[PDB]
């Protein structure tokens, strides 16, 4: 007997399908399961068991096809264009790196990581990637594959940081950069005698900011550094002593007004509130984007040191991240109001066509894009969780925003394993013991550090 | 008349907890730049925090025997000076904080030192001792009786203290640039509870148990007497425009005073089963204010002052905040708003301070 059917058109972003076989007659009662084995058929793509998900006009298919048809205004002889994607391999918990204090920052040195690629173009690495962890105790720590400390930064008494560190990233395998509450930015040189022993030695002490330096972006090719600080200023720095100007001696620990001490190439007070983020533009290093608690995203022309554009959102901004789409520039802005706002820097103000990422229950203070999917990214929040997003997933906004723009919901939630371990089914209030301060997404995995004194690793 | 939905933004959720104090947290205060929080409590320690993360970046134990009753920042951004009252002393300190550059430290120290050598007394100005000096506490001002309230003047050269059992000396005005302490109001008659300066005019408010006296600071003369009609006033706050008051009382009445029209309350608000401990206006342009009660809750209100369109203040309760644990029949003891954002911090008897947004 001829079971009722639905006509579908398969399309995709991921390499694909011959146009001969992309339109298809399919049982109306079929589901994600059946549709993906059809895709895994001899006929279609001969992939044995790749799990697929299906997007219809921006929504994932959780039920049968007919249910989608009836849910909307389509008539069961409507032609459905299903775009299929790779099902997210769930990033489950794997390990934790224990610290004696809060983990403020996290970064990964891998073959695919930005610093690793810059390194190849000083050494390069095969199966021995490094994890950098900054802590509120003022010390940087370098970890390896089996979660043991290879290197540890010297204390403040020996040229290290003299206060809590707030941000730190790999410049290359050769060089690090870090910043904190001592108003300094410190450039380090990392040497590794053998693969369980390493050493960190200060290259520069960088002075300039009038407050805590809370955000850090780096470029390993040109040896340059971007900083956002509580003083409301964005700092542009060189990590080489040669091109770095002389400091404002009044900002020096000596004044009452060993390591070389230098200043910035540019320090611009462009915000009326704490500057929370500053990143290099992926397409153009000459351009930088900043985000602050003054509700603004500002674009910076680094060569002229001028604000060529200003975007003003509704809420304070605590984190910023750049995405490739280079069809356009696309930024993700974490807000204190618990949501993310997707923006195009030159809009001047958010149009009605603005995307929002909802799901977090607290301040979103960290962001990192997917290494393999351009459309995906992960966020770190003070709610204690990390949420993975797929920007292809989008629905209209409800009375939540009074039907303004579109809303995306997480495709995965990384819970804090420290909390989940207790077996309790009651969550910490206000991220009491589990706040996430920094998350980084590498192909080696998803690494997140925070208040629970742990760097949490998640991978498939 | 409007609904809470139309009256956004206002704080709805608990987002940061400040832990470290032992015993009740008696006071909370956010620094002028909205970056740091200050707390004081039973353990006699003053603690300064990173606001959004809730990290303790600095602390000091002023007095072993006396709890810190109140902490209030100097309202100037050109300095980083914090005031703390414990027992009969006022301490003026410079917290160790990332915003404190060598330049800002010096500017702060200069402000504290300027009064020196200006040609049972009301106030005793002196160094607090090497121990406290090493931690950035540079001045101790000793008054006659236990201090329950500190209120700065906006320019930061004057601050008042209130000692409910100081009798004739219950209310003192201190002048920082002269190291001077005066008792300017001598027949106040009634028990002084707290006091405040005026946001735009040379006026001074003194709250007793039942009324609030308004003084001309230039003439040291009484101008008017505000009558809340409460049996015991616990606290009050002045709107930035200087023409409105909210008054809290142990009677559990929250009162809005329209000073332009009368000395009696415009509206009376009862949203608590226990005494109201503190009230605070948002000072940065947002039409919000809040009260703190021993029932463990904070009630957030929408409060709009009169204008062209408005003949009366628009008062609408938007949200009650719960989360503080009541301990020994004490709940929330103090409130403060962020300078610009709709964020408030609360002092808890449960040994915590909590950030709401
Ligand atoms: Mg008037």
């Amino acid at each position: 007997a001829p079971v009722a059917q639905v006509k579908v058109i398969f399309t995709t972003t991921e390499p694909e399908l011959p146009e001969s076989k992309r339109q298809l007659l399919v049982p109306a009662d079929i589901r994600r399961y059946g549709l993906s084995r059809i895709l895994n058929s001899e006929s279609m793509l001969d992939t044995g068991s790749i799990p697929f998900d299906f997007l219809i006009n921006g929504s994932f298919l959780r039920s049968s096809l007919e249910d989608y048809l009836t849910s909307n205004g389509l008539s069961l002889e409507t032609t459905l264009t299903l775009q299929y994607v790779r099902s997210l391999i769930p990033p489950v918990y794997e390990a934790s790196f224990e610290h004696d204090d809060w983990v403020s920052a996290v970064d990964v040195l891998s073959a695919t990581s930005p610093a690793g690629r810059w390194s190849s173009a000083a050494a390069v690495q095969p199966g021995q990637e490094r994890v950098l962890s900054a802590s509120y105790d003022g010390l940087l720590r370098i970890w390896n594959a089996s979660g043991s400390v290879i290197a540890t930064s010297p204390s403040g008494s020996h040229g290290g940081h003299t206060a809590s560190i707030k941000a730190a990233k790999f410049l290359t395998s050769d060089r690090l950069a870090s910043a904190g509450m001592d108003r300094t930015v410190r450039v380090w040189k990392y040497t590794e005698s053998d693969h369980f022993t390493g050493e960190l030695k200060p290259t520069l002490e960088l002075y300039g900011h009038t407050g805590s330096v809370d955000w850090l972006d780096v470029d390993g090719h040109s040896k340059h550094i971007l900083t956002a600080s509580a003083d409301g200023a964005i700092g542009f720095w060189s990590a080489s002593k040669a091109s770095a100007p002389e400091p404002d001696a009044s900002l020096l620990p000596g004044a009452h007004v060993s390591t070389a001490q230098r200043g910035p190439l540019g320090l611009w007070s462009i915000h009326t509130a704490p500057a929370t983020a500053a990143i290099f533009d992926p397409r153009d290093r000459t351009v930088a984007y900043s985000a602050s608690q003054d509700h603004t995203v500002r674009t910076l022309d680094l060569t002229t040191g001028q604000v060529v554009s200003t975007l003003t959102l509704t809420h304070p901004l605590l984190s910023l991240s750049a995405l490739t789409r280079t069809t356009s520039p696309l930024l993700a802005a974490g807000t204190s109001a618990r949501h993310i706002t997707m923006v195009d820097p030159r809009a001047s103000s958010a149009t009605t066509s603005v995307m929002t990422l909802r799901g977090h229950a607290n301040k979103v203070v960290s962001l990192s894009p997917s290494p393999e999917n351009e459309y995906s990214l992960v966020s770190g929040s003070h709610d204690g969780t990390c949420r993975v997003w797929d920007l292809r997933s989008v629905r209209p906004a409800t009375k939540e925003e009074g039907s303004l723009g579109g809303v995306s919901e997480p495709v995965y939630v990384i819970e804090r394993e420290s909390w989940a371990s207790k077996g309790k089914k009651k969550r910490p209030v206000a991220g009491d013991g589990c706040k996430v301060f920094s998350v980084v997404w590498d192909k080696l995995g998803i690494f997140s550090g925070g208040e629970d004194k742990k760097v949490q690793v998640n991978r498939g | 008349l409007p609904s809470p939905d139309e009256l956004k933004p206002f704080p709805t959720v608990q987002q940061t907890i400040f832990r470290g104090h032992e015993g009740r947290v008696r006071s909370v205060a956010i620094d002028p730049t909205g970056v740091a929080l200050a707390t004081g409590g039973d353990d006699g320690t003053v603690r300064v925090w990173e606001l959004l993360t809730g990290r303790q970046v600095w602390s000091v134990k002023l007095n072993g025997d006396e709890a810190v009753n109140t902490v209030r920042w100097r309202p100037t951004k050109d300095t980083f000076i914090l005031a703390a009252a414990a027992g009969e002393d006022i301490f003026l300190m410079i917290p160790t904080h990332p915003s404190v550059t060598p330049a800002l430290d010096q500017a702060s120290r200069d402000i504290l030192n300027a009064g020196f050598g200006h040609a049972e007394p009301p106030g005793k100005w002196a160094r607090p001792g090497t121990r406290l000096e090493d931690e950035g506490v540079l001045l101790r001002i000793t008054v006659r009786s236990t201090i329950k309230a500190i209120s700065w003047h906006r320019r930061g050269d004057h601050f008042a203290t209130v000692s409910p059992s100081g009798q004739r000396s219950s209310v003192a005005i201190h002048t920082l640039s002269k190291h001077l302490t005066q008792i300017p109001f001598r027949k106040l008659n009634g028990l002084a509870q707290t006091a405040s300066f005026h946001p735009l005019r040379p006026l001074f408010f003194v709250a007793t148990q039942r009324s609030i006296r308004c003084y001309d600071l230039q003439k040291l003369e009484l101008v008017k007497i505000v009558q809340p009609g409460a049996k015991w006033i616990s606290s009050f706050d002045v709107h930035p425009g200087g023409d409105n008051l909210v008054v809290g009382s142990y009677d559990k009445r929250l009162l809005w005073h329209d000073l332009d029209l009368s000395n009696r309350p415009y509206k009376t608000m009862r949203f608590h089963t226990e005494a109201i401990r503190a009230v605070r206006f948002h000072k940065g342009g947002l039409p919000l204010f809040a009260d703190a009660s021993d029932d463990g809750s904070l009630q957030i209100f929408h409060g709009k002052v009169p204008n062209d369109q408005l003949e009366n203040p628009t008062i609408v309760p938007v949200k009650m905040l719960k989360g503080h644990k009541v301990v020994n029949k004490l709940g929330v003891l103090d409130i403060d708003w962020h300078p610009r954002e709709p964020w408030c911090v609360s002092a808890g008897a449960d040994g915590t301070a909590r950030l709401w947004m």
